[PDB]
RNA sequence: GACGACCCAUUCGAACGUCUGCCCUAUCAACUUUCGAUGGUAGUCGCCGUGCCUACCAUGGUGACCACGGGUGACGGGGAAUCAGGGUUCGAUUCCGGAGAGGGAGCCUGAGAAACGGCUACCACAUCCAAGGAAGGCAGCAGGCGCGCAAAUUACCCACUC
RNA sequence: GCUGCAGUUAAAAAGCUCGUAGUUGGAUCUUGUGGAGGGUUCCCCGCCCCUUGCCUCUCGGCGCCGGCCCGAAGCGUUUACUUUGAAAAAAUUAGAGUGUUCAAAGCAGGCCCGAGCCGCCUGGAUACCGCAGCUAGGAAUAAUGGAAUAGGACCGCGGUUCUAUUUUGUUGG
């Protein structure tokens, strides 16, 4: 309670809590829309880019591992990310200064597991998914 | 009063001729002025001071020409100095479905006061009825007004 | 789209009391103009085709009105979309049958087949008394005629019988208490009783409430009342139900109670 | 200050209910609590009480068992329309077994029970069980 | 019988007007007025009512019960998804209403249009040409280019429904 | 977090007080008995003073024997509230009926006869539809409210001032 329960007190109410739900965590990020415009995406699912360079990047303490990853500008937006690659040896199957098709990890724009800064993994490389060229459905086209 | 011209433009009634025609203290009558007024209809009461009196005005119902058909409302005055005319103010609550609480809401009108009511003043309670549009923002004229209903504006000692 | 009058009618914004499907196509009749309201009407094809199935295609129906065969008020009418609604007499005289048009107590145009003799006149409402030029009296009737030199004493909500040659009034009724009416318009749609009692506001509406032989007592509208006959004595043939209405637990018990529902 | 008579009233006997007082002593007196209390009287939660008067408001005096468990106010006073009430009845009472939220009506003050065979709605005051 | 025409009524509507109902923002608190703001008197104009417009005259109108200003990945509603009770989010999209045909403006004909599968001009585009001139508007059905994470046949036919 | 959160130390009460708007606001102005519906008092007519408060009447029905009685007409200071009516486009939803071969759906369909039945029966319900506006009943609750250096009441009268056209067949005085 702490608060007025009049009858006639419908203003002061619905007034309260149209303000008090700006401080909420999730609110403000959905309602101020500065998150899409930060974001290198749309705020679409997936996005397609030209990879630029692979590179490396050495895992966050206790782990560690080289997780081999790309960058990559986009075309929708003209901006780069740093962008996972999944599998073992998937690194090979990319090859450099082609297009790429990118989607986010999974955690909504956080980093995932120990490798920090790469909130992106690859899907396909040339119409033809990691999925497929590491099980062995489909084939690299040459 | 008895002089109610003052415009560029001669006021009259229309409906109302004067004739040259011969009386035995002519030309031609005694006041040149045969009144001329009507009611409302609706149950609404005609006034003494309109047939009596003296003023030319076609936005009261009473006199002038306009009708009174549709709605009818109340309200109370709020604030006035404007020619022939006045603003009112209509309290109301408005109801909340997410909550069960109301909350006040208010609008102000103007409508048009006939020269006939000659004893308004700030606060008294009013009644207006629906017309065809006289002006931008008057859609209304009073029909009646009433006080001493709540907080008299004198008393009795005579 | 509003640069003029619309000419199509959609069926799934058609009047409803029509009966029609939705899986035939969009379209769906519309009344042309004419004497009765756009929404009290009954085009004409959908008593021909959609009704009594003379007809299974709407080409069919053009078919038989252009040899015809087909009369409203005892003239001849040959569209397809022709606006006959309540208080008209249709007439195929290739048949030698005669239907009128009257609410059922479910609230739509049933088919009622009546004599030749009853065949020879309607109940029109008077809703217009106008004086013309060099003092001539006028009627204006809910089907939409002028008749003129009406003698003086009828009055508006009153009923007029009307002779389909030569206009010129048989007989009329003086609206009143203890006076049989039916419904029109309105919520309620069908029911008959007698008027009861009137109510009487200084403009906007007025209620009229009505009371049957069977105990009920409903209101309904100024304007939705019509006047069939003297008190407890109807001068048309009713259809069956006699406009008492029941509820649906009544209505359900007497179809399993005759345990019937084909002969 | 004593915006809510009737809701300073009730708090008292939920207190002393609690201690195992069987006499108690309730300040002001209206109208309004008397027919409050008769209510209460009739389907047996309380016993037989006393008005004391003076010429200011009144002392009641009141006799109880432990067979009374709560009795709340509601403020502010909502309206009811007979198909609100099901949804009332549900959370003011621990059962559909018994317990009664009381309320005013034109046709007088009454239990729910009553005033759904009176066909009337009308504004809530509160409850008990 | 067919046709035409005048006026009144009727039907289909149309147009103005009443009351009530609307998402976010105060790091938007005063705004509006002779480039009419509010009102009065007369006139002009218009299908009619009306500062719609003009002359003369008055000095008002609105606001902390949120005006005014700004924002909206806002066409509105009938509805849709989830849900014990109370709610929250969505609604471009088959019904109903509105607005618009590259952007603007003007206009003819007609009962009805500020029409664009009508016209006239500018601005932005783009085509043919003997270089003198001429012609154009797929947010109609297919189809193509471009854009992008993202979306079909240059098919058959008036038999049904209208 | 209205239903339904929290503020000593976990995030958190303005240093303190005054103050207009807003919100909220004490008590106070009526109970018993025969008939009728349900118990063994208690919840449509009346009675103590009241009982749907009054009259005044006059025009158009009901009566009873010119004379008399009672329904409709103004309304009970105003609202909210509550209860009933009127009024609401369809599709969708809830929901009645029907063996789509069952279902999703759909609005249909069902009966007896060789060839004589040249026909018969029946459906296409119903509910809800925020607000705001219209109608009637209730009168507790909450606002608002009647004469206080009077005016309420009765065909009580005066003085003063103004005035109605209806009828004496018509028109003037």
């Amino acid at each position: 309670m702490g608060k007025c329960r009049g009858l006639r007190t419908a203003r002061k109410l619905r007034s309260h809590r149209r303000d008090q739900k700006w401080h909420d965590k999730q609110y403000k990020k959905a309602h101020l829309g500065t998150a899409l415009k930060a974001n290198p995406f749309g705020g679409a699912s997936h996005a397609k880019g030209i990879v630029l360079e692979k590179v490396g990047v050495e895992a966050k303490q206790p782990n560690s591992a080289i997780r081999k990853c790309v960058r990559v500008q986009l075309i929708k937006n003209g901006k780069k990310i740093t962008a996972f690659v999944p599998n073992d040896g998937c690194l090979n199957f990319i090859e450099e200064n082609d297009e790429v098709l990118v989607a986010g990890f999974g955690r909504k724009g956080h980093a995932v597991g120990d490798i920090p800064g790469v909130r992106f993994k690859v899907v396909k490389v040339a119409n033809v998914s990691l999925l497929a060229l590491y099980k062995g459905k489909k084939e690299r086209p040459r | 009063m008895a002089d109610i011209q003052t415009e560029r433009a001669y006021q009259k009634q229309p409906t109302i001729f004067q004739n040259k025609k011969r009386v035995l203290l002519g030309e031609t009558g005694k006041e040149k002025l045969p009144r001329y007024y009507k009611n409302i209809g609706l149950g609404f009461k005609t006034p003494k001071e309109a047939i009596e009196g003296t003023y030319i005005d076609k936005k009261c119902p009473f006199t002038g020409n306009v009708s009174i058909r549709g709605r009818i409302l109340s309200g109370v005055v709020t604030k006035m100095k404007m020619q022939r005319t006045i603003v009112i103010r209509r309290d109301y609550l408005h109801y909340i479905r997410k909550y069960n609480r109301f909350e006040k809401r208010h609008k102000n009108m103007s409508v048009h006061l006939s020269p006939c009511f000659r004893d308004v003043q700030i606060g008294d309670i009013v009644t207006v009825g629906e017309c065809r549009p006289l002006s931008k923002t008057v859609r209304f004229n009073v029909l009646k007004v009433t006080k001493a209903a709540g907080t008299k504006k004198q008393f009795q000692k005579f | 789209m509003a640069r003029g009058p619309k000419k199509h009618l959609k069926r799934v914004a058609a009047p409803k009391h029509w009966m029609l499907d939705k899986l035939t196509s969009v379209f769906a009749p519309r009344p042309s103009t004419g004497p009765h309201k756009l929404r009290e009407c009954l085009p004409l094809i959908i008593f021909l085709r959609n009704k009594l199935k003379y007809a299974l295609t709407g080409d069919e129906v053009k078919k038989i009105c252009m040899q015809r065969f087909i009369k409203i008020d005892g003239k001849v009418r040959a569209d397809i979309t022709y606006p006959a609604g309540f208080m008209d007499v249709i007439s195929i005289d290739k048949t030698g049958e005669n239907f009128r048009l009257i609410y059922d107590t479910k609230g739509r145009f049933a088919v009622h087949r009546i004599t030749p003799e009853e065949a020879k006149y309607k109940l029109c409402k008077v809703r217009k008394i106008f004086v013309g030029t060099k003092g001539i009296p006028h009627l204006v009737t809910h089907d939409a005629r002028t008749i003129r030199y009406p003698d003086p004493l009828i009055k508006m909500n009153d009923t007029i019988q009307i002779d389909l040659e030569t206009g010129k009034i048989t007989d009329f009724i003086k609206f009143d208490t203890g006076n049989l009416c039916m419904v029109t318009g309105g919520a309620n749609l069908g029911r008959i009783g007698v008027i009861t009692n009137r109510e009487r506001h200084p403009g906007s509406f007025d209620v009229v409430h009505v009371k049957d032989a069977n105990g009920n007592s409903f209101a309904t509208r100024l304007s939705n009342i019509f006047v069939i006959g003297k008190g407890n004595k109807p001068w048309i043939s009713l259809p069956r139900g006699k406009g008492i209405r029941l509820t649906i637990a009544e209505e359900r018990d007497k179809r399993l109670a005759a345990k019937q529902s084909s002969g | 200050v004593r915006m809510n008579v009737l809701a300073d009233a009730l708090k008292s006997i939920n207190n002393a209910e609690k201690r195992g007082k069987r006499q108690v002593l309730i300040r002001p007196c209206s109208k309004v609590i008397v027919r409050f209390l008769t209510v209460m009287m009739k389907h047996g939660y309380i016993g037989e009480f006393e008005i004391i008067d003076d010429h200011r408001a009144g002392k009641i005096v009141v006799n109880l068992t432990g067979r009374l468990n709560k009795c709340g106010v509601i403020s502010p006073r909502f309206d009811v329309q007979l198909k609100d009430l099901e949804k009332w009845q549900n959370n003011l009472l621990p059962s559909r077994q018994f317990g009664f939220i009381v309320l005013t009506t034109s046709a007088g003050i009454m239990d729910h029970e009553e005033a759904r065979r009176k066909h009337t709605g009308g504004k809530i005051l509160g409850f008990f069980f």
